[PDB]
């Protein structure tokens, strides 16, 4: 009928201050990786915070716009001739082509 | 603002609470980070009868680890919004018969040995005094509040009730 | 002059008390000279604080009130009040922003258990910056009244508790990350793992 | 004889941000479909709000009005002069012509 | 408790001299006594689940003029 | 307006309430949205035998 | 002060355990110089709120009982060298040995 | 001048007092003066704002 008490540890007293084994390298001078998130819907909105989180201008000039697919989630680059390489690889069925013009980007029909 | 508890509460005489805030919190639109993780909220209770298995703490101050003191009015509240904190109840029956059954066993071998083991029943008086002790032990006894106790480690929770207004703190 | 709200006013004292007119209302003090060299001190003395004014008049001859603060009067004294320096040695924008920023790590892993097969419950996207999990339903769009209440839970299957949330549009924030939310609308409920970083 | 809790959910934990192969295309440039909605009852009604919908006059020039029918129920056209020939189509039975002078809707009875 | 002071009474009624009245029986019954009273203060409680719909209905006007854009 | 409960109500010494609105409240004749979807109520309720 | 100085002596010998394995509990390090013991728990950097009741106890299986602390950050500084200290979030406790000085 | 109906108005306070006639209704000041030169400041303090 009394009161049960807080409860109480127990175990095999392992040691807190522990150095490890590998050394892991932590980088110092990170780059700017261009990739897909899910949060941007569609590819006009994925292209708009890839010019705007690398200081360049979006030309878009196709008539519509397209949604996201499965394989956009592979392209992981700090160099944004290669992503556009791997993007315009994803879109060729539906005639997208996306190039640098070496301050901006373009986004036109292919020939 | 979740906290965990430092101070074991129990409720006999009212006094005095400290829980140590958990989890950060932060601004009406989170734009500024106001208590800090690691701060300590201050309360204080009242004695009672606790009829309800709930404690009803009122908690008063905060104390940040970036050098603040605001004095907040926030009733404590359960892990799930209901009010009052949640207790063990203890109503102490193992007292309560222990020191009054003893002396009426006593008082009941005289009266056996009176009933039977003398003429005729013979009423025996070291029956009907000490039956006058366990009367006093059945009312002293019935005196005693009951207590519930909150352990050390709970996880409490605050309703603030009041706006705070950190504005004429925060850096610029 | 205006002094914290905080700490009540003992007393005051200015030399040359007929020379400036001064009322007070429990934390400030309207001066208003009346002659032209009541130059003097006032010493306010509070529980905590204690203040020495240096009064001056500066503008006495004027006709148009352009010429008074070309002169170099004050119309209002406030006074901020820093903490100590021991806890300065204990910024960069806002802390909430529901947009995806340039230097913040975000973790895309997230899960949802229902009974109900197309649920309008369901949330479109979960995500979080490490400080506050963005539940996102802007893609459930027919039911108008479509907006829960959202909880958390530190096991799969325990007692949930109260987190503090804060709403921009369709997007519910919920402040800190958490292992499992609980996200209920009345009978329905819809749970939400975060998965465990391999 | 205790209180019933709060529901607890339960099932198979599918995975939130998918995304899906099927790359849907939104149109960004959407112009206006000449259609028919059961809410203008008659012929008159429905032809006073094309005009207005796309600034052009309306000369109903019959003694009469007629109300919508089940075949009316199929134009969806964004040209004006192909729902006034699927119009005049479905009312030919009533001596009705419907017809566009370059700027204006012509409603008169059929040679 | 009132079950502890029945074992009391049963024991003394028979095993006992002649009815043999005891005194734990009596005395214990009044312990009994105070947990119907202490137990009798005790109010009923009423939940309402942290997931209901509730409904509010507003009693008087309250004028949103000075906020909208114009 | 329609909210839905976030805080557990337990009538024993009376405290504070919170619910989320769940649907949007327009004006008296719809021109103008004056509650949002998300928005939270606050209450209060007093303790009593609830009879 | 919660760095390291030039001319204090410090003692790195802590042992930690728990029933869990990978807690998000257990202290990342935990040090003294003396006169206050510098639990810091800045590596476990998952739950927001992660942020523990700290006590200390004379023996191992003994009573607990209150100490007086000071945080920094994320560093729980607790006033005084024990042998014992036990960390409390509810449920789930760790316990911290500070082993003998051979 | 008309404050907000919302806040309690505390005090009140122009320089010159004796050229301007001026009397209050819980959040409105009727200013009128009381001759050809008596320009001034006035500064109201209410429990959140300050003119």
């Amino acid at each position: 009928c009394a009161t049960k008490p807080a409860p109480d540890f127990g175990g095999r007293w392992k040691h807190v201050n522990h150095f490890d084994e590998a050394p892991t390298e932590i980088p110092l001078y990170t780059s700017y990786t261009y990739q897909a998130t899910p949060m941007d819907g569609t590819l006009k909105t994925m292209l708009e915070r890839w010019a705007a989180d690398s200081n360049m201008q979006l030309s878009y000039n196709l008539p519509s716009d397209y949604t996201l697919i499965g394989p956009v989630s592979a392209i992981s680059t700090t160099s944004v001739q290669q992503a556009a390489t791997e993007l315009s690889a994803v879109y060729a069925a539906q005639g997208v082509s996306v190039s640098v013009s070496a301050n901006k980007l373009l986004v036109q029909p292919v020939p | 603002i979740r906290c965990i508890l430092e101070t074991r509460i129990i409720s006999d005489f009212g006094g005095y609470t400290s829980c140590i805030v958990t989890e950060p919190v932060y601004s009406i639109n989170g734009h500024n980070l106001l208590l800090p993780k690691g701060s300590k909220m201050l309360g204080q209770y009242s004695a009672g009868e606790p009829t309800s298995h709930r404690l009803q703490v009122v908690w008063d101050r905060v104390t940040t680890p970036t050098g603040l003191d605001v004095t907040l009015m926030g009733p404590g509240i359960d892990t799930l919004g209901s009010s009052g904190h949640p207790g063990n109840y203890n109503a102490h029956w193992g007292n309560k018969i222990a020191s009054a059954l003893f002396i009426s066993l006593l008082s009941d071998a005289f009266k056996y040995a009176a009933a039977e083991y003398g003429p005729e029943p013979f009423e025996s008086n070291t029956a009907r005094s000490m039956q006058q002790l366990a009367e006093q032990a059945v009312e002293k006894s019935g005196r005693r509040p009951a207590t519930l106790t909150i352990n050390q480690g709970t996880v409490l929770n605050v309703y603030v009730a009041k706006d705070v207004d950190f504005s004429a703190v925060l850096p610029k | 002059v205006e002094l914290s709200p905080n700490e009540k006013i003992l007393d005051y004292s200015t030399g040359f008390t007929g020379g400036w007119e001064l009322t007070r209302r429990e934390n400030v003090f309207y001066l208003k000279p009346k002659n032209v060299d009541v130059d003097t001190n006032m010493m306010i003395r509070t529980a905590t604080h204690s203040y020495i004014l240096e009064l001056k008049v500066v503008a006495t001859d004027w006709q148009r009130l352009e010429q008074a603060k070309q002169a170099g009067v004050q119309y209002k004294v406030v006074f901020t009040y820093p903490k100590d320096t021991s806890f300065n040695n204990v910024k960069n924008g806002p802390l909430l922003n529901a947009k995806i920023l340039k230097d913040r790590r975000y973790y895309y892993d997230y899960d949802y258990a229902t009974r109900t097969k197309k649920s309008w419950l369901i949330p479109s996207r979960v995500y979080d910056d490490g400080k506050f999990t963005y539940i996102n339903m802007d893609l459930t769009r027919f039911p108008t009244g479509n907006f829960p209440a959202v909880f958390a839970r530190e096991k799969e299957h325990a007692e949930d508790f109260l987190v503090n949330t804060t709403v921009e549009g369709n997007t519910l924030i919920v402040h800190g990350t958490y292992p499992f939310l609980v996200v209920r609308h009345g009978d329905n409920v819809v749970g939400l793992r975060r998965n465990k970083q391999k």
